[PDB]
């Protein structure tokens, strides 16, 4: 009862959202680098079982889409759920190429009562993206 | 050279 | 027999709330390269939580931004554990 | 240097936008799990996989009864918050 | 790595218990907060926590009892506790008269505004709500 | 009774 069970036949999906290059008329900067981390992480998951599935410059209509439809799958043989979110961000938002999308929104999904082939199952989200304008000055 | 997302 | 629809949830947030995340223009995010290579080093051996742990530590005492912009130059980072998770997890 | 917001730790009862449950004669479910897991566990585990347990106890093991349907068989999981950069072991 | 916790003392434990609030604010009395202080006095005193249990304190009580606990030497304590029991909102909790940031609370002990806890770790349970959403669970 | 905080 108190470790998650992860001998189902597969680890599960690991979705990999890579938003690089923004349209301009949303001011916002490419995101140099994020490519290797987009490659770290598909090598990272990979020598841990995950189905890897990488996606790049996706708009936030197609942020939604994705997510809805991977949540209508099957999950049933999976044990686990990974989602990483390479974007710029706000406080609870993530940007797809062309405006903001609440993460709110993309976690409820996944949700017990919404995908219920992944009730009491682990859904992890990993977010690289800003949540604020703050800065850590640090102290020695 | 480290940038802000 | 009901569980809440909220659970068995984890993010793992690069940066604590309100505050910038920070990304190496060649070598990637300081969060996602230190989250690679400790999974790597201990997937195999420590529950998740404590991997994510030692990503915090990694994050917060090996990186230390640098710019030539003064405003942006010498700041520092610490990632954000959000866990509804009800149970250990171990990828091995 | 370090990160000034780096080595704190935020264990809430509920999980962000939602109400916390609190019984009037046991007093919040949290604290009665999180109290019961300290007691039995700080002896044997490490801080978060004790606030763990306290996760699963508040989950499984609590739902709302109340007069008022709107109120009524509700659940809560705690939200443990952690910018932590070592492990904690009260022993 | 794990923490240091053999310094001479673990720690202050500082319980804030709210139970009765000025009709100003519309508050419900929190009927059964009073077990909830007294478990948590017992849990850490035999974690070899010094305990201060303060009950019914303002908006203005509770920050001043604040920097007044961040100002103290903590030099030879292992870590420091803080316990919140009242109503809140998302990010808030109440005193007696009204409503308190928690972020002005738990800014008190960053490691730059208090170096007797700096690497040390500082530890706030906050029984309040965060809302007014309820979950109404999923049958597994 | 049970009661939200």
């Amino acid at each position: 009862d108190n470790s998650y069970k992860m001998d189902y036949p597969e680890m599960g999906l690991c979705i990999i959202i890579n938003n690089k290059n923004f349209h301009k008329s949303t001011g916002m900067t490419s995101r140099s680098g994020t490519d290797v981390d987009a490659a770290n992480l598909r090598e990272t998951f990979r020598n841990l079982k995950y189905e890897v599935r990488n996606k790049n410059d996706l708009t936030r209509e197609e942020i939604v889409e994705l997510m809805r439809d991977v949540s209508k799958e099957d999950h049933s043989k999976r044990s686990s759920f990974v989602c990483v979110l390479l974007s710029h961000g706000e406080e609870g938002i993530i940007f797809g190429t062309n405006g903001p999308v609440d993460l709110k929104k993309i976690t409820n999904f996944f949700r017990g009562d919404r995908c219920r082939s992944l009730t009491g199952k682990p859904k992890l989200f990993i977010i690289q993206a800003c949540r604020g304008t703050e800065l850590d000055c640090g102290i020695e | 050279v480290d940038k802000v997302d | 027999h009901k569980i809440p629809v909220e659970a068995d949830f984890l993010y793992a947030y690069s940066t604590a709330p309100g505050y910038y995340s920070w990304r190496n223009s060649k070598d990637g995010s300081w969060f996602i390269q230190s989250l690679c290579a400790m999974l790597k080093q201990y997937a195999d051996k420590l529950e998740f939580m404590h991997i994510l742990t030692r990503v915090n530590r990694k994050v917060a005492t090996e990186f230390e931004s640098f710019s030539f912009d003064a405003t942006f130059h010498a700041k520092k980072q610490i990632p954000c554990i959000v866990s509804m998770l009800t149970k250990e997890l171990y990828f091995y």
